[PDB]
């Protein structure tokens, strides 16, 4: 059975090699979450590390791909970097040939059409890990995009990856049927940070230290991401109250 | 199955098998450790003496990249030389292009994305070997780690190879018990001491030590052996301990 | 580009698709060689399974490579076609640069070679051919014939058959060949071409093909009717 | 390193099967199904709007795709496989076409380039064949309208009416008793609501169904006036609100 | 416009006796008027009892030396130290001459 | 090279050639023969550059043999002219292109007609009752002009054929050392040795 | 299947191997090196009567000094004598001189590793390179598809090497005359050959200093087979 | 490495045929029939098309005959794309050689062409082999009116009359039967439809199911003309024979 | 057993077949000695013939004046890579006029063998070299191996039976290294070295191979009756 080792069709129309790839954006073990503010994008992840040999400073899966987009990844650390690195250059080389930022959608897009010739193409393998996309669009506005290593991509109101994304999920779904409305009706960013952490500890039930987290965030014409002490003061600010 | 008889391959878990069993090659290779400092790295390996015939101080294993990062490796010993050709290359490359040598980060992910692509296809076959390295740049003193997957971060300490476990036991107690901080010459005493606590899981044939460093004040942020009445003194200091 | 070795050794020294390739030869229909003190004559078989063919525009068994030398073969058509086209671009590229036509011997080496070269190149299969080159060399009247086969060995002939039945052919001419005394005429080399393809071929009719080269580029296909007088001599000499 | 696969990965079984083609031709089937009309007056290609999550913002995906502004396609099978096709298919109409005669492509010489390009992922060395059927209707002078159905093999045939993936058999038989030569875009529309609405489960509405035509140009879509001869394109999405005023008089 | 070939003066001279061979070469070496060097030897012992001088352009009277001596030391390595004789000496030179026909080593040879 | 003529009479397209071969203030040779056989009833003059002209004179005539050989038949005069052109065509956009030339004589079989053309190393061919490459046609073309008339037989076109080279050898700078003539018919090509 | 470069599990390349065992299916082919000269000779084996013997070639000229014989797949052995001849004369334009018999056999010995995923496999013929040079004198060597050559004083190869050349191992002296060798040659083929040994299916070369490489007439090897025969029956 | 996956398709089995030229043959046999016939006055081709739809376009609509140039055409047995592939390969030759001599080509030229092609997908590259069989149909002056048909082997062979496809045996064995060699196209065009007619799948035999074409020198004096028949000229020739 | 069909393949424990049947190759060649002083260093080399009737297989090659080796193993993957030093030690001397080290030898050698062992389609080389030398810090003794590891040692051993010798030198040590100043000394030690993997046979004059490079003394190869003496 070597259609199950390379990406060919198998008898009932599948890619084992692409089901195979999504199993292993799971082995971090790593929930992240995305959701959209009215002048805002936020997108939190989980952040363990085990080992106390570990610069924990250097532990991450957030990744500035330029001055606008920011990308988050559920996956392994060496495809999770290859993923980033290939970003980081189409994004810079879109902006050289076009004369105008890339776009959120558009890098997510492009990324996903390289994901689909590794699906198509045998010698080269998908990359086990699932790249959501964020910014404040200038035409768009705060925008969510998700690339999987099936080449699938479609934009977001709000989203979540991970082991536990399902419970994620309905936790944001439920809030939205609720609000009635597509993002979170708030002014600051730091309000939609806390909106973020609060849901993401309901959903999955656990509590969290500034050490535990990993934030990024994107306004008009900038994406960061915070320190630990910028988490610990919205921390504080979710307990008091 | 047969899932792990080509690089590349997924298995049903999501793994890649021919990157694990190179792992295990890893792990039959001799000890090598890197301990990050006040202002810079030290590093040290084991040599197996396999007979009185080899020449002692004359089979060097550590390596330098540039002028400024020092490379230590354990496993197929060939694999990390392949590695560290790359590296100086990368290293020439981006000094050529932008003039600063390259910062240790930089350098770390050029050593990542290369041992990646050989994880990407089946006509080449992963690396044996988990790397140690690490210097000191512009923003202060770094310690990395790379491993066969292309999986690497940054280290307060690292270890790797056949001991890497009594290594990695020695390497926290030194967190917990300097929180302020290591200096560079008791880094290198300790450094010795660790390859001989190491060294009890190899200890069959004896072996030679081999230290070196990078110190903003020591070394002035370039990379050295360490040799002569140095050497000597962290071989007391390690001897001292282990009776 | 494809490198893939198709043509490897095996444990007991075989070079299996070389092997193959000859057998492909087999499966081919009958063709013959015979050299008489003055000329060459080609005859070849055609399998009778195929009513309401065209004879006029089907490509023909034997082939001219040049004025003065002709090939037939036995195995894949579609492959001889190959070595015929090569065998006729290196005829005139030999006029050419020698300022002579190629001699028989030359242009045989040549078409070996190529066939040779097919055995241990990467991504090409061997030629599933085998071929009989007959003619005369430039300003010579002794007679030539060679054989190929797909593994490029080349050797020079008094009488010669390949294709399906070969052994049963070759039989023939072994016993009624005199090397002390060829075929004296053109007549007695072609009723002994007929005779040999009629221990094999079935009726005499529309199944066999008769070339007869003679030198300084005299060459002529006989037809049906020709053929079919030394068909019918034959048989009535043979009921006695 | 390098691509060594320089050889088919498609080849023939004993019985004469291109295994390949025929479990991409699966995959197609497990597919969203997708539609095709023919009327007197334009061309309607339809299909469901299957959402992955209800977070997921389903009109950034679009299944629905204009090729040049007379020619608009549609699919059945795999999302990605879609989608780089679209790419390409966009691009060939340029290359081999608009940037030697100045004028887009026929439906039927597009359709024949796509055909082409997916024929090339069934023999080329280290490939496998698209996992998608195509269905693509467009309008051109001297042709009309037209309507296409492109397979994984790279076959193309021309439709009167036709329906692909996973309810086709019975969206197919719903067509043969509603198709007459004579229907009128509007009539077309229609039919291909109903036949739709067989096929889709959940939510029935504007939302979650995709629709375009290709019928008369309009001008107002064109973005420009002054040249007599550019009159705008034929093809044009229906949005939301025009498909749930006709889901009333349904 | 760049002029790759320059003139460094000098002369050289050859004689053959009976059992034996003098190449003799003076030893200044000028560029225009000016004189670069009062001792700079231009005739060279290239092994096996082979002595050598290409006078003229002397980079690349240099470089064709340069190619010779290692000629030898292959020639060594190739055919079991076999000592190369003044005649294949010659032949070998020739080839690595005509090697530039089109953009020749600017220099009179002699050994 | 130099002088290479072709007229078409009534049943034939007859060739005549200089003989002369000039190099400095040197006669080398005057015996020498510019033309070749391309196919039985198809021939060849040329003239032009040194060693351009014999060198494409023969890969051109291994060309036809080839085809001869692969197809067993003859190409037509038209056919072969035009496959002349087009390599002249492109050589002359190549980074050294052939100096070359040509005249082509032939009997159509099919047509039962002779025809001549005339091609020009730029690759510009024209169908001509008579042609005539470099300075030669200054002086034969208004000649013939005058005496030729299409009906004419092959002895007629002969003595048309002795009024050029009369009229060349007397106003000419250069001595050709006479010419070669060649005549192509129904029958094939054969060799006037008495001109 | 495998790679075609692939180790066996004993150190060995299993395509060198089994291209050595065609080359044990070909037909027999002896030297014999003396101070007096080099002989080589060789089993034709035509395949039927009706094969024409004398346009079988298994003996044949590299250069004037050097000449060579052949086993095995006999049609992979044009290309290496293509190569040869080729470097032969390469070197007497590069050089003014003779090549040496020993840089020759090397030269085609560096041909026989170049294949793998280069040529697809390696050689399926061994050859016998017979030749004098200034520096060595007569020699002659085996060359082998593993890139290996061996000098010999005496050498069998082919389908009755190794019952040859344990005949050779005691015929051989360092005082042979050419003709003790031709006869020696002949003997020892005749031994080894299935059919009947004769001018026909026979042939015989030599190479001496002082008149280069000649492969012999059916006539003079006649003659000798006539001498040889009366020598046995002559104690 | 790769050589893993590679089905090596380009090689010879123990009893010396092509697997996958073989397998290929398989697969045309399951094509709808296509009959050559060639008359005295001219060639017929008629083919018939795979399991209809109603809905389906039948106008505007080529599957199994595609014109070469305006002296040869092709009815086409296996995978239409991989026909159209080499159809322009062919179309593209046969400019070629007008272009480089001023004469339309040859007929058995384009064929040889067209089957060298397929040979090479035989011997080297390994790539799979063209799933096609063609008939050729033609004129030129040489040989005038021409039949040919070739094979994903690359074999081609010249004939009075032929089918591809579906059911060759039966249909080889009536047109064995009744045909001669002093035919006319009107004859014919009815042995070529009556044979269809009698080795179809189909429960009848109908103008939507077919294509038909007719080369003939019946346009006005010494010149050819290629007919493809429109749906409702099928229609009629179907009646005119008594099918239908 | 199912990872040893191509060098690019790891097995379970984390271990290159391919590499390793290479390195077999080298076992089944004859015996070379080396071993070097402060002054010399000097090579030993047991040839090996196919008969009789044959030559003996040469086993050493220079490199340069003043580097050689002797091979075990493959003997044309040998000329391959002696083919490289000299090229190595040859772009040294027209580019920078400067001996290569021996210390470079061996990383060079390191490095082209590693490239043989990560990709598809190649093969490991079969053989192993013990390469000697005289530069700039003195006499040099390495060993190579085709799974790409180069030592540097005061003496040792490859090919069959070569742990006799091995022994021998490792109790010898503290003798040989201090000969210095004296050829035939040096050589008479390692001539006794490799005795120690004699079996059945012994040394005779046209089977014994010798080496010697040091401070006055080029790289220069003894054979026949040049070695009479040392027997
Ligand atoms: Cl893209």
């Amino acid at each position: 059975g070597y259609d199950r080792h390379i990406t060919i069709f198998s008898p009932e129309g599948r890619l084992y090699q692409v089901e195979y790839a999504f199993k292993a954006t799971n082995q971090t073990n790593i929930n992240s979450l995305a959701v959209r503010g009215k002048d805002c994008t936020v997108v939190i992840s989980q952040k363990k590390v085990p080992d106390k040999l570990l610069d924990p400073t250097t532990v991450s899966y957030i990744f500035c791909i330029s001055r606008t987009i920011g990308m988050v990844v559920n996956g392994p650390i060496p495809d999770a970097r290859n993923a980033a690195l290939r970003a980081k250059a189409e994004a810079a080389e879109f902006r050289y040939k076009y004369g105008y930022d890339m776009p959120c959608d558009v890098l997510a897009k492009r990324m996903a059409n390289l994901s689909q010739i590794y699906t198509q193409r045998a010698y080269m393998r998908p990359l086990g890990v699932i790249l959501t996309f964020v910014s404040v669009d200038e035409e768009l506005g705060p925008s969510i995009y998700k690339t999987d290593p099936a080449g699938y991509y479609v934009g977001y109101k709000a989203t979540a990856t991970g082991p536990k994304q399902q419970e994620i999920t309905t936790n944001l779904e439920n809030h939205f049927k609720k609000s009635k409305i597509d993002h979170i009706n708030e002014e600051s960013w730091e309000k939609v940070v806390e909106f973020a952490i609060t849901h993401m500890i309901d959903a999955l039930g656990t509590e969290f230290s500034k050490n535990d987290l990993e934030v990024g965030v994107a306004t008009k014409d900038k994406f960061f991401t915070l320190s630990a002490e910028n988490i610990e003061e919205r921390l504080v600010a979710i307990a008091e109250q | 199955t047969g899932y792990d008889l080509s690089n590349s391959v997924f298995s049903p878990d999501g793994r890649n098998f021919q990157v694990e069993y190179a792992v295990k090659a890893v792990e039959n290779g001799t000890t090598s450790i890197g301990i990050k400092c006040n202002d810079g790295v030290v590093f040290a390996v084991e040599k197996l003496i396999t007979s009185k015939l080899l020449v002692p101080q004359k089979n060097v294993k550590i390596q330098v990249v540039d002028r400024h990062i020092g490379c230590v490796y354990s496993g197929l010993i060939p694999d990390g030389r392949h590695l560290v050709n790359r590296g100086r290359e990368e290293a020439a490359s981006f000094k050529k292009l932008y003039k600063t040598p390259i910062p240790i980060p930089a350098f770390a992910d050029r050593l990542g994305q290369y041992v990646q692509a050989h994880t990407l296809y089946n006509s080449v076959r992963p690396f044996g070997v988990s790397t140690i390295f690490g210097g000191v740049d512009k923003n202060g003193a770094h310690l990395y780690m790379l491993e066969p997957s292309g999986s690497y971060w940054g280290y307060k300490g690292a270890a790797t190879g056949k001991g890497r476990q009594s290594a990695k036991a020695e390497l926290e107690k030194l967190v917990d018990h300097h929180p302020e901080g290591l200096s560079a010459r008791e880094a290198v005493k300790q450094a010795a001491k660790i390859i001989y606590l190491a060294h009890e899981d190899n200890k069959e044939k004896d072996f030679e030590l081999e230290i070196s460093w990078c110190s903003l004040s020591e070394t002035n942020g370039l990379h050295k052996f360490v040799k002569g009445d140095l050497l000597q003194e962290a071989i007391d200091f390690a001897q001292k301990e282990i009776n | 580009g494809y490198d893939r070795a198709l043509s490897i050794f095996s444990p007991d020294g075989h070079i299996f698709q070389v092997e193959y390739a000859l057998e492909a030869v087999k499966r081919g229909t009958c063709a013959v060689g015979v050299k008489g003190k003055n000329c060459v004559v080609l005859g070849c078989e055609r399998r009778s399974t195929l009513k309401l063919q065209d004879t006029r525009i089907t490509p023909s068994k034997v082939s001219k490579i040049d004025s003065h030398v002709v090939l037939s073969f036995s195995g894949l058509n579609a492959d001889s076609r190959i070595l015929i086209e090569k065998a006729r671009v290196e005829a005139q590229s030999h006029r050419l640069t020698l300022e002579d036509p190629v001699t028989v011997e030359y242009l045989t080496r040549y078409v070996a070679g190529v066939q040779q070269r097919y055995t241990q190149s990467g991504g090409v299969r061997p030629f599933g051919v085998s071929t009989l080159i007959a003619g005369f060399d430039p300003r010579d009247d002794e007679p030539k014939l060679y054989q190929t086969e797909p593994s490029g060995i080349y050797s020079s002939w008094s009488a010669q058959t390949i294709g399906r039945n070969s052994k049963t052919v070759r039989e023939f001419l072994e016993k009624n060949y005199d090397r002390k005394e060829p075929p004296a005429t053109v007549e007695e080399c072609v009723k002994l071409t007929v005779r040999s393809l009629l221990e094999v071929v079935q009726t005499g009719a529309k199944n066999i093909e008769i070339t007869v080269v003679k030198p300084d580029s005299d060459i002529v296909a006989l037809s049906s009717e020709e053929i079919n007088q030394y068909v019918t001599q034959i048989e009535q000499e043979k009921q006695e | 390193m390098t691509d060594r696969y320089s050889f088919s990965l498609t080849t023939f079984s004993p019985s004469g099967k291109l295994g390949q083609i025929d479990y991409a031709l699966t995959a197609v089937k497990q597919g969203v199904t997708s539609l095709g009309i023919k009327a007197t007056n334009g061309v309607v290609i339809a299909t469901e709007k299957k959402s992955s999550s209800p977070l997921a913002m389903s009109e950034t995906l679009s299944k629905v795709s204009l090729l040049t502004p007379d020619i608009g396609a549609v699919y059945s099978g795999m999302g990605p496989d879609y989608r780089v096709l679209v790419d390409k298919s966009r691009k060939v109409a340029h290359t081999s076409y608009k940037r030697i005669y100045g004028e887009y492509p026929p439906t039927k010489l597009l359709v024949s380039e796509v055909a082409k390009i997916m024929q090339e992922a069934t023999q080329s060395g280290g490939v496998r064949p698209f996992g998608v059927s195509l269905l693509i209707a467009g309008h051109d002078e001297f042709n009309g309208f037209s309507l296409y159905q492109v397979d994984p093999s790279g076959s193309y045939f021309p439709w009167k009416a036709t329906a692909i993936g996973k309810g086709s058999v019975a969206a197919k038989t719903f067509l043969e008793k509603r198709w007459n030569d004579e229907l009128e875009l509007e009539d077309a529309i229609h039919i291909a609501l109903l036949t739709l609405k067989e096929s889709v489960e959940g939510e029935f509405n504007g939302d979650t169904i995709e629709l375009a035509i290709i019928g008369d140009e309009n001008p107002d879509l064109l973005g420009y006036t002054g040249i007599p001869t550019d009159k705008g394109p034929r093809f044009r999405k229906l949005t939301s609100q025009e498909i749930n005023d006709r889901l009333e008089a349904l | 416009q760049f002029n790759p070939y320059g003139d460094n003066g000098g002369t050289i001279l050859g004689i053959a006796g009976e059992d034996f061979a003098v190449l003799a070469g003076d030893t200044r070496n000028i560029t225009d008027y000016s004189i670069n060097s009062r001792y700079e030897p231009k005739v060279f012992d290239c092994g096996d009892n082979i002595v050598m001088s290409a006078n003229g352009f002397a980079a690349d009277g240099d470089a064709l030396v340069k190619r010779f001596k290692n000629s030898v030391k292959w020639y060594h390595f190739d055919h079991n130290d076999k000592k190369l004789s003044i005649n294949s000496a010659a032949r070998n030179i020739q080839h690595l001459l005509y090697g530039k026909r089109f953009f020749p080593y600017y220099v009179h040879t002699i050994i | 090279m130099d002088i290479i003529l072709g007229i078409r009479v009534q049943d034939s397209v007859i060739l005549a050639s200089s003989k002369a071969v000039t190099r400095g203030i040197s006669v080398l040779k005057d015996s020498d023969d510019k033309t070749r056989q391309l196919s039985p009833h198809t021939l060849m003059s040329f003239a032009g550059e040194a060693g351009d002209t014999v060198q494409f004179a023969e890969y051109i005539q291994a060309n036809i043999q080839l085809y001869s050989i692969r197809e067993d038949y003859e190409l037509s005069p038209q056919a072969v002219s035009s496959f002349v052109r087009q390599e002249l065509a492109k050589s002359i956009r190549s980074r050294r292109p052939y100096q070359v030339n040509v005249l082509i004589g032939g009997y159509d079989k099919k047509k039962n007609k002779p025809e001549l053309y005339q091609i020009d190393y730029l690759g510009t061919k024209v169908e001509l009752p008579y042609g005539a490459h470099g300075y030669s046609g200054f002086y034969t073309f208004s000649l013939l002009d005058h005496h030729y008339r299409p009906d004419m037989t092959t002895e007629e076109g002969l003595d048309l054929l002795k009024l050029c080279v009369q009229e060349l050898e007397k106003r000419m700078p250069m001595d050709f050392k006479g010419v070669i003539v060649k005549i192509v018919d129904k029958d094939g090509i054969r060799q006037v040795d008495d001109f | 299947d495998r790679g075609v470069s692939t180790f066996s599990p004993e150190g060995r390349l299993f395509q060198v191997e089994y291209s050595l065992e065609a080359i044990k299916l070909g037909s027999t082919a002896i030297g014999i090196a003396t101070k007096e000269g080099v002989v080589l000779g060789v089993e034709k084996r035509a395949t039927s009567p009706l094969l024409e013997s004398d346009s079988i070639e298994k003996i044949v000229e590299i250069d004037r000094h050097i000449g060579c014989a052949m086993s095995g797949l006999t049609a992979d052995a044009r290309s290496m004598i293509e190569h040869a001849r080729t470097a032969a004369v390469t070197h007497n334009l590069y050089y003014d001189e003779d090549i040496n018999v020993e840089s020759l056999t090397q030269s085609v010995c560096d041909l026989a590793l170049r294949f793998g995923e280069l040529m697809s496999r390696p050689f399926g013929v061994a050859l016998l390179i017979a030749g004098h040079d200034a520096d060595d004198g007569y020699q002659l060597f085996h060359a082998e598809p593993s890139g290996t050559f061996y000098r010999y004083n005496a050498k069998a190869i082919g389908s009755g090497s190794e019952g040859a050349q344990a005949e050779l191992l005691n015929e051989w002296h360092s005082s042979l005359t050419l003709k003790e060798a031709e006869l020696l040659v002949l003997k020892i083929l005749k031994q080894v050959m299935e059919e009947k040994l004769d001018e026909n299916n026979a042939q015989l070369s030599c190479i001496t200093k002082q008149d280069g490489f000649k492969i012999y007439d059916n006539e003079k090897t006649a003659e000798l087979i006539k001498e040889l025969k009366e020598k046995e029956a002559a104690e | 490495g790769s050589r893993r996956y590679d089905s090596r398709t380009t090689i010879f089995s123990p009893e010396g045929r092509l697997y996958q030229v073989e397998y290929a043959l398989e697969s045309i046999s399951h094509a709808g029939t296509a009959i050559g016939i060639m008359a005295s006055d001219g060639i017929v081709l008629a083919a018939e098309r795979k399991v209809t739809s109603t809905l389906l376009e039948q106008d505007t609509s080529t599957e199994k005959l595609y014109k070469l140039n305006d002296k040869i055409a092709v009815a086409v047995a296996g995978l239409t794309a991989d026909a159209e592939i080499l159809i322009n390969t062919a179309r593209i030759h046969a400019q070629n050689y007008l272009k480089t001599y001023n004469e339309d080509i040859p007929v058995e030229i384009l064929v040889r062409r067209l089957s060298d092609i397929k040979q090479g997908y035989t011997q080297h590259g390994g790539l799979r082999p063209f799933g096609v069989s063609f008939i050729y149909a033609g004129y030129d002056d040489r040989y005038g009116y021409q039949l040919y048909t070739s094979n994903p082997s690359g074999n081609y062979t010249g004939w009075k009359a032929i089918s591809v496809g579906a059911n060759t045996s039966a249909a080889q064995t009536l047109l064995q039967m009744d045909y001669k060699d002093d035919m006319k196209v009107d004859d014919a065009i009815e042995l070529a439809l009556k044979t269809l007619s009698k080795t179809t799948d189909s429960s009848a035999l109908t103008y939507d199911r077919l294509e038909f074409a007719t080369i003939r020198k019946g346009a006005n004096d010494g010149e050819v003309y290629q007919k493809i028949f429109k749906p409702q000229e099928i229609k009629d020739i179907l009646v005119k024979t008594g099918i239908t | 057993n199912n990872y040893d069909g191509d060098t690019v393949t790891f097995s379970p424990t984390g271990r290159l077949f391919q590499v390793e049947y290479a390195l077999e190759a080298i076992k089944q060649g004859s015996v070379t000695v080396g071993l070097r002083s402060n002054t010399h260093a000097v090579l030993v080399a047991l040839k090996r013939n196919a008969d009789e009737l044959s030559s003996y297989q040469k086993k050493i090659i220079k490199c340069d004046e003043h580097m050689g080796l002797s091979l075990a193993g493959l003997a044309p993957d040998a000329r391959v890579l002696s083919n490289y030093l000299r090229q190595q030690c040859n772009y040294s001397s027209l580019v920078f006029n400067r001996k290569l080290a021996v210390e470079r030898a061996g990383h060079l050698l390191c490095d082209k063998a590693q490239k043989n062992t990560q990709s598809y389609g190649g093969r490991p080389y079969g053989v192993g070299l013990l390469i000697i030398g005289y530069d700039k810090s003195g006499a040099h003794l390495l060993e190579f191996q085709p799974s790409g590891n180069v030592t540097e040692l005061y003496g040792t051993a490859i090919g069959a039976r070569s742990q006799g010798a091995k022994t021998y030198l490792e109790r010898t040590l503290d003798t040989f290294i201090k000969i210095d100043g004296n050829p035939d000394e040096l050589i008479k030690a390692g001539v006794e070295a490799i005795s120690q993997s004699l079996r059945d046979e012994s040394l005779t004059v046209d089977n014994l191979s010798i080496a010697i490079v040091g401070k006055d003394t080029p790289f220069t190869i003894y054979d026949g009756e040049a070695v009479a003496k040392y027997i």
